[PDB]
């Protein structure tokens, strides 16, 4: 209109979430509790000599 | 230089690499990258150059 241009108006988003990325270690001591539990149950078996005699 | 200064092992190399691209990024992020006028107007070399 006349010299000036007109631009509609912009919507806005509402709201924002952040969830910013974090390193990644990758340890590996963790989540090892299966070869602790293996360690508990031994289990040696030993036999009295002499009581069969 | 800060890798070889202290001892990362190949793996805590590419946990100090990402930290310094996204920082880097970040200041990146909002500045033009434009050139400092240092000589004359009038000249037609440097502009050719
Ligand atoms: C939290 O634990 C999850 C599951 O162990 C990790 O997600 C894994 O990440 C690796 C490396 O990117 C991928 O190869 C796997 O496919 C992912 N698994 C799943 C189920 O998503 C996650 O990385 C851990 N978080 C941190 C910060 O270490």
């Amino acid at each position: 209109c006349f010299g000036v241009t007109f631009k509609k108006p912009l919507v806005a988003e509402e709201k924002t979430s952040l969830e910013p990325q974090l390193p990644h270690l990758q340890l590996r001591l963790p989540h090892l509790v299966g070869i602790i539990a293996k360690i508990k149950g031994i289990k040696i078996e030993v036999t009295s000599s002499g009581e069969s005699i | 230089n800060v890798a070889n200064s202290a001892n990362l092992s190949q793996e805590t190399k590419a946990l100090l690499t990402e930290m310094v691209n996204e920082e880097m990024q970040g200041l990146s992020d909002v500045m033009i990258d434009f050139e400092i006028p240092l000589g004359d107007p009038r000249d037609q070399e440097q502009y050719i150059h």
